[PDB]
C-alpha cells in the first residue's frame, strides 16, 4: 500500500529533485495571480502656469 | 565703414518689423493685452503676430500681477526666450502691484524677478497707450555691434 508520504514525492516540484536550481514554484491550479503590482503608469503635466492659450 | 554701419542697422530693421508676443494671460491687463488683436486698435501684422511658446518668439508682454507662486515660473520662460528679448510690463501691478505693493503675497515691480526695458503705466492699459509700448520698443532699438 501507498501513503501520503510516498505521493509527497511525486508532487509538483521537479519530480527528481535536487539540481543547482530550486527556485521554480509548483504551477497555480488555473494560472497565475494577477500581476497587478508594479508601474502606475500615470503621467504628470505642468499644463497651467502661464501660456497655455487655453 | 559706411557699410558695416548700415548692416547692423540692417539686422535691427528686422526687429523694427515685427516682433512676436506672449500671451501672459495674468491678470486684468491681458484683456487689454487681447484688444491689440481686436481690429480697432491693430498691432496685427503692423509688427505683432500672436503664436504664444517662449521659444518661438522675440518679445515678452508681463500682463498683470505677479505673485510669489508666479516668480519662479516667470523667471525661466525669460531664460526660455531667444537672447535678443525684450520685456514690456504693462500695467501698475507689472510696475509696482495696483494696490497690493505692501501685500504679503505681491512681488513688486517684476524688476526683482526679470529686467523690464519699456514701462507701461496704465491701470486700463487703453489700447491707444498700448500702441507706445510696441512703437516706442522699435523706436529704441538704434545700435547694436560696434566692434
Ligand atoms: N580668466 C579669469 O577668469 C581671470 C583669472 C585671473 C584674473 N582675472 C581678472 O578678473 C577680471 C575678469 O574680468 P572679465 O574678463 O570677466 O571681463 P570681460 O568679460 O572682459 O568684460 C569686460 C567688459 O568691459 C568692456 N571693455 C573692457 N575693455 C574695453 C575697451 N578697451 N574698450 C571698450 N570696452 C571695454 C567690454 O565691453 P565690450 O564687450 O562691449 O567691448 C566688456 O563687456 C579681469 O580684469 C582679470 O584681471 C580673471
Ligand atoms: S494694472 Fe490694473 S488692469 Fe492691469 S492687472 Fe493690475 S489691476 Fe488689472
Amino acid at each position: 500500500q501507498p501513503d501520503v508520504e510516498w505521493a509527497e514525492q511525486y508532487g509538483g516540484a521537479v519530480m527528481y529533485p535536487t539540481k543547482e536550481t530550486a527556485h521554480w514554484k509548483p504551477p497555480p491550479w488555473n494560472d497565475v495571480d494577477p500581476p497587478k503590482d508594479t508601474l502606475v503608469s500615470n503621467l504628470t503635466l505642468n499644463f497651467g502656469p502661464q501660456h497655455p492659450a487655453a | 565703414e559706411y557699410v558695416v554701419a548700415k548692416l547692423d542697422d540692417l539686422i535691427n530693421w528686422a526687429r523694427r518689423s515685427s516682433l512676436w508676443p506672449m500671451t501672459f494671460g495674468l491678470a486684468c491687463c491681458a484683456v487689454e493685452m487681447m484688444h491689440m488683436a481686436a481690429p480697432r486698435y491693430d498691432m496685427d501684422r503692423f509688427g505683432v503676430v500672436f503664436r504664444a511658446s517662449p521659444r518661438q518668439s522675440d518679445v515678452m508682454i508681463v500682463a498683470g500681477t505677479l505673485t510669489n507662486k508666479m516668480a519662479p515660473a516667470l523667471r525661466k520662460v525669460y531664460d526660455q526666450m531667444p537672447e535678443p528679448r525684450y520685456v514690456v510690463s504693462m500695467g501698475s501691478c507689472a510696475n509696482g502691484g495696483g494696490y497690493y505693493h505692501y501685500s504679503y503675497s505681491v512681488v513688486r515691480g517684476c524688476d526683482r524677478i526679470v529686467p523690464v526695458d519699456i514701462y507701461v503705466p496704465g491701470c486700463p492699459p487703453t489700447a491707444e497707450a498700448l500702441l507706445y509700448g510696441i512703437l516706442q520698443l522699435q523706436k529704441k532699438i538704434k545700435r547694436e555691434k560696434r566692434l
